[PDB]
């Protein structure tokens, strides 16, 4: 079976082809070849598929490293956008995809950047979810002594988000574990520390869900332009630079999709015989 | 030919201004194919038969960008008669991918399919009965780079 080693800002995915392959997966199988030490190391795998609608090109599937599928919004996007057009399945720079739970048109752009929609943000805490009295555009968490002013925003999957003076001198591994468990977020929350340089231009940390800290984290630079946004302080276009690279986001406020703009990368193809 | 238990066929992929590719259902049933038919007692002899026969295109309206250099497909178990002798176990395909050349309103349903329709390239695929699925796969596969010049 071939494959592609690829990722987008460090988020790093196995992609097959199950288009001109015929592939099959278990979950442990799955887990075998996450194993970064036993397999071939990776985070989340992403199969490529025919499109099962006449008018989509593609769908795709992504399980983590468990061996359960993901279905989140723009997951693997950027890398499955290039793929395809790298190994010859497609010529189109605008291509329709479906997913777990949608259908979306992603943008390869002239310089090798793939452009997401990423849907609306949905700043009502029920929605996140986070228990507040009803939404507002700032809120106070009680962090032990510490006093914490945020913004709270879902993409889908819940965002706290705390402007900070500098992302270098942030508590991230310090004050994000307490926020990301916090009683309020009865699911968790990612935890951005968001710097802001200029209305077009952030610096930002993310302490994820789980996780904690990576070098990117895609939905949480969504969520924190969201929020500054509607906060006033951010313009509609904003750079937002992480630890491992810039993504840019465009949003025009409520009615609107948010969209993400960032690079794939295409590490080495891999051939291995299941 | 007629083998093995191979039966000779021919099958055709008529491409499109777009990259798209005819999609038709076959009579009374709900089941979708490409136009497949016989080769009598040559490999382009039978597609244009095939061709005129079941959509309604003559060598005008068509010109053939591609073929494969005899792909394999068994039927089902239970779908095997074994009381008609010479017994038929499955097909060795040939297959043209083709480019419309005139127009849809010339597509001609009969003569002697049904419904047809333009799909998106790798649609197909998946969509076809299972056990042409790996046929469906390889003929696809082949005709990519080719459709994509377009």
């Amino acid at each position: 079976m071939q494959f592609s080693k690829m990722h987008g800002l460090g988020n790093d995915f196995m992609v097959v082809d199950a288009v001109t392959q015929n592939v099959f997966f278990s979950p442990e199988l799955i887990r075998r070849l996450a194993d970064r030490h036993l397999g071939v190391g990776f985070d989340q795998l992403l199969v490529v598929e025919p499109p099962y609608d006449p008018e989509l090109d593609f769908h795709y599937r992504i399980f983590n490293a468990d061996g359960s599928e993901v279905a989140q919004c723009g997951n693997g996007a950027r890398c499955f956008a290039r793929f395809v057009r790298l190994k010859g399945l497609t010529n189109k720079r605008d291509i329709r995809v479906s997913t777990a739970n949608g259908r979306m048109v992603l943008t390869v752009t002239d310089d090798d950047l793939v452009r997401v929609n990423m849907g609306e943000p949905n700043f009502e805490p029920s929605a996140v979810p986070f228990r507040a009295n009803k939404a507002e555009k700032t809120y106070i968490m009680r962090a032990a002594e510490q006093t914490i002013l945020c913004g709270v925003v879902s993409m889908g999957n819940p965002h706290c988000v705390i402007q900070v003076d500098d992302v270098d001198t942030a508590a991230v591994e310090t004050l994000g574990p307490v926020l990301e468990s916090h009683e309020r977020f009865p699911e968790r929350a990612n935890i951005g520390f968001m710097q802001v340089v200029k209305r077009e231009h952030i610096r930002l940390r993310v302490y994820e869900r789980g996780a904690g800290e990576t070098q990117a984290c895609g939905s949480g630079a969504c969520a924190a332009v969201a929020v500054g946004i509607q906060q006033g302080l951010l313009a509609e276009e904003v750079r937002v630079e992480l630890p491992g690279g810039r993504l840019d986001i465009a949003w025009k406020g409520p009615g609107h999709p948010l969209y993400m703009t960032g690079p794939a990368v295409h590490v080495y193809d891999g051939f291995i015989h299941l | 030919m007629i083998d093995d238990g191979y039966r000779p066929n021919v099958g055709i992929v008529i491409s499109n201004r777009q990259g798209q590719v005819m999609w038709a259902r076959r009579f009374g049933q709900h089941s979708w194919q490409f136009p497949q038919g016989g080769i009598n007692p040559s490999a382009e002899q039978a597609m244009y038969r095939e061709l005129f026969e079941e959509v309604g295109l003559s060598r005008k309206d068509v010109r053939i960008l591609a073929s494969t250099r005899w792909l394999r497909y068994k039927l089902p178990k239970r779908l095997v008669r074994w009381d008609t002798k010479p017994v038929c176990i499955g097909q060795k395909q040939k297959w043209f991918l083709l480019q419309l050349v005139s127009g849809d309103a010339e597509i001609n349903m009969q003569t002697s399919f049904d419904g047809w329709r333009w799909v998106s390239y790798w649609y197909p695929v998946r969509q076809v009965v299972s056990f042409k699925r790996d046929v469906y796969r390889r003929v696809m596969k082949e005709f990519a780079s080719v459709v994509m010049s377009l």
